[PDB]
């Protein structure tokens, strides 16, 4: 998954 | 088996990329241990193409932008018989039309191998004997997100339900008990810049913690 940010 | 490893270290990894608003991490993780495995072979350290394989493996199963896995990107690099560097095909966290250029391949995997499922032990075997391995892990919460130091435990993780891949690039402990507050050590793709210098310290030997000896492997070179 990606980055929160 | 040694008590710690860091290929890191050893000239095997690769500096910290970026995947950004995309959902790759399995090509990060893939390309990682790819060029893991290529600097074993020939001694010369080369960043793989993302996109490539972003672009090209849907056949294999994968879904470029949202999401994939790691063997099977092992498994197009196969089929298809190589592998762009990052140089001629540069990441730009979009799914694209696959611009796969063979005189531009460095790197080339005749399969996999993988670790028998939620085995630390044949997972710390791994490592240690061949380079960085190719990992999922649910990473799923806040805690993973701001992490910043020292051995990350989580309690709500899964070890079955997994959501990112990484790269095991070593293990340790701290302190002087080797056999006490053990790590992995894992390379991420949210850039330098997430956690400690883009890597992050999970719990080992803690009943396969966050699944990351659940769907292990590496690429055959
Ligand atoms: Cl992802």
């Amino acid at each position: 998954r990606l980055s929160a940010k | 088996l040694p008590k710690s490893v860091d290929w890191r270290k050893k000239g095997y990894v690769t500096p910290v990329k970026n995947q950004k608003q995309c959902g790759s991490s399995w090509a990060f993780s893939a390309t990682g241990a790819l060029e893991g495995q290529m600097f074993r072979k020939t001694g010369k350290l080369v960043s793989l193409s993302e996109q490539n394989l972003v672009d090209c493996s849907r056949p294999q199963g994968n879904q470029g932008c949202n999401g994939g896995f790691m063997a099977r990107a092992f498994q197009y690099v196969k089929e298809n018989g190589g592998l762009d560097s990052e140089e001629s095909y540069p990441y730009v966290a979009v799914d694209e039309i696959c611009k796969y250029r063979p005189e531009n391949s460095v790197a080339q995997d005749t399969g996999f191998t993988v670790v028998a499922p939620g085995k630390e032990k044949a997972l710390m075997k791994a490592v240690a004997t061949v380079g960085p391995i190719s990992v999922a892990m649910d990473a799923g919460h806040s805690s993973f997100q701001f992490y910043k130091s020292g051995i990350y435990f989580e309690p709500d993780c899964s070890s079955k339900n997994l959501d990112h891949g990484v790269l095991v690039v070593g293990y340790g402990f701290e302190g002087a008990n080797s056999q006490n507050s053990k790590y992995w050590l894992v390379k991420n793709s949210w850039g330098p810049e997430w956690g400690s210098n883009g890597y992050v310290k999970i719990a080992k030997d803690k009943n396969n913690h966050c699944g990351i000896a659940t769907a292990a492997s590496y690429p055959n070179v």
